[PDB]
């Protein structure tokens, strides 16, 4: 889930872990973990919080 | 081995479809996943393959029902909820939940190996 | 309106069988028809029982003629070409023109797959651009043929249990559903699942690896084994890298590599090979050598 | 029995067939213009050789 | 400015848009009738 | 900017263009057929003419 934001170099360095991720974890179609390119924390929170409290 | 049957959440379908719309129709539509007419056939194939592997979990339908209730409150939207033991436990915890969680985490951190 | 252009196409193919190219207008109408035909083909195509798989060709048109002489003429024998048609050879234009003309004429008896050398960048570098210019004094051809390459199906699936594709397989791909769920109507991106299908290759180091080629990866044995089992394939066939024997059995009969361009690397001086899937899906290989010049 | 899927399939297919027929007619017109140019050249050559022949005949008349 | 796939896609989307608008309005009408009869009672 | 009025104007103008264009095609097509017919007839006449000319050359 965090291998996209880890930078190509990291992917290029760790492959055994990428192989493991390939085998074990479920695969999503059109997912871009293996070739990923690349956030308002407090804002997304305070929005989810509003949703929750409304419920 | 590869034991997991692949899944694809609605968001991915919509994102892919809007990418294809921007690329082939010159204008994105927005959060619609049924309009596929102008795209080439090798795109209809992909759309079908996706939407046949879709996985809609209870969370999505529950959030949908929630926003629904919030839309139309008194047009029959008032619902009854089962009192399954999880629900009663949540009714009990709800008043002072955050203190409970903070206390559990404090004990945990005090009990970590170091 | 129907048999007329059929006769026209037959005349075109006959003319092509003598190293005699076509006029750029003919190539234009041909590429239009081929686009129309290819647009009705999934990213993973299905082919019926008896076929003849051939791999890397690379514009060696006279060797393509030799091939046809070995494995039978065009409509009689069903063929399957796994990419890399046009570069590192002088008669690139004639080769791709002939293969496309066949595919348009006998749309059921032949299937052509995309290859590493079908992207505008690689052609512009390695020579197909230069031959397009020399033989035509334009780029209109090299434009048509590339806008056609952007439609070739990425993979083929013979009798639902043989997986044929140029290059190899990728980590972003787990099942044929995934491939069938791509968007192949674009130029080959620099990184994706497409830039690995058409660029990866097996190797000894198990699991994924770094491809010395620079794109795609080097899937070890275990990768191929689990892929086959998870997809029910009995064998994955590919053709991307020179094999002096003509065809190599990598990963314990799970992966086959079938180079089909003889005397490609002259320091090695390889012999080409093709594979025949008979009526009972039993493969039998034919190795041949360059034509007599 | 009008159904928007039917209508859209029809629009698509009919634009496609107009494009095909357009290409047909344009190719035919190119060929016909080539033939016109050829017949122009042939007529010019014939008229020129006839003029030269009758010029030699008139020289004989002199 | 235009393009045939554009036209087809737009027609389809406008039809679906009208259908969603109909559903939304039906729900709104249910709600308004509910408040109406509530005040009536 | 897409919209139904624009699309309808588009289809109307485009169908009109296709029809008038096919009409111009047909008139030009018949014109070119008759033109090459006349020019082939002129070529045949010049052929018979050259035959008569070589005949007269042999005669004189
Ligand atoms: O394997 P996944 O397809 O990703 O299933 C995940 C999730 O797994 P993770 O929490 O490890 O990411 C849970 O499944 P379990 O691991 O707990 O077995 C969970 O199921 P629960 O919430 O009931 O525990 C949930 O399934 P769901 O969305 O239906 O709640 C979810 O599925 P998603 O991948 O769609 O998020
Ligand atoms: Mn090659």
């Amino acid at each position: 889930v965090q291998t996209k934001y880890l930078g190509r170099q990291w992917r290029k360095s760790n492959m055994k872990t990428m192989s493991a991720i390939y085998q074990k974890v479920r695969h999503r179609l059109n997912d871009d973990w293996a070739y990923g390119n690349d956030w308002d924390f407090q804002a997304e929170e305070c929005a989810l919080r509003a949703n929750i409290e409304r419920f | 081995g590869l034991p997991w049957a692949p899944k694809v959440r609605e968001k991915d379908i919509e994102m892919f479809l809007e990418s294809s719309r921007s690329k082939f129709i010159g204008y994105t539509l927005g959060s619609d996943t049924n309009t596929v007419v102008g795209l080439p056939r090798p795109i209809h194939e992909s759309i079908k393959t996706l939407k046949q592997h879709k996985y809609t979990s209870i969370a999505e339908v529950q959030a949908q029902m929630e926003e629904e209730y919030l839309r139309s409150p008194l047009s029959g939207g008032e619902e009854e909820v089962e009192q399954v033991p999880a629900e009663t436990l949540y009714q009990g915890l709800l008043p002072s939940l955050p203190q409970y969680m903070i206390a559990l985490l404090k004990i945990l951190l005090a009990a970590a190996p170091t | 309106d129907e048999k007329v252009f059929t006769k026209e196409l037959d005349q075109w193919i006959e003319q092509l069988n003598e190293c005699k190219q076509l006029s750029e207008s003919q190539v234009k109408s041909l590429c239009e028809k081929a686009k129309e035909i290819l647009t009705k083909e999934s990213n993973v195509q299905e082919v019926r029982c008896p076929v003849t798989v051939c791999g890397d060709v690379h514009g060696q048109f006279h060797d393509l003629m030799e091939l046809f002489r070995i494995g039978g003429k065009s409509p009689d024998t069903n063929y399957l070409f796994m990419g890399d048609y046009v570069d590192r050879g002088y008669y690139s234009v004639e080769t791709v023109t002939l293969l496309v003309a066949l595919k348009v004429r006998y749309r059921e008896r032949i299937t052509i797959l995309r290859g590493n050398h079908e992207s505008r960048q690689i052609t512009q570098v390695y020579g197909f651009y230069d031959e397009c210019l020399r033989k035509y004094g334009n780029a209109n051809v090299w434009k048509y043929f590339t806008d056609l390459f952007d439609y070739l199906p990425l993979t083929a699936l013979v009798d639902g249990q043989i997986f044929c594709l140029h290059g190899g397989l990728s980590p972003s791909i787990d099942t044929l559903d995934h491939i069938r769920a791509l968007d192949r109507l674009q130029e080959v991106p620099h990184e994706g699942p497409m830039c690995d299908l058409l660029w990866s290759d097996p190797d000894d180091r198990g699991g994924w690896g770094i491809s010395p080629r620079g794109a795609g990866y080097t899937f070890g044995q275990d990768i191929s084994e689990t892929f086959n089992h998870a997809n029910g394939l009995t064998l994955v066939s590919r053709a991307h890298q020179l094999v002096m024997e003509g065809y190599n059995w990598c990963h314990d009969r799970n992966v086959v590599t079938i180079f089909s361009a003889p005397n490609y690397c002259y320091r090695c001086g390889n012999q080409a090979a093709i594979m025949e899937l008979d009526d009972t899906l039993k493969y039998s290989f034919l190795q041949f050598d360059p034509a007599p010049r | 029995q009008y159904t928007i899927p039917g209508i859209l399939h029809y629009i698509q297919h009919e634009w496609a067939r107009f494009e095909m027929e357009r290409a047909h007619w344009e190719v035919e017109r190119a060929e016909l213009q080539a033939r016109i140019a050829f017949l122009q050249g042939e007529r010019k050559g014939q008229e020129n050789l006839k003029k030269d022949l009758v010029r030699r005949i008139k020289m004989l008349e002199y």
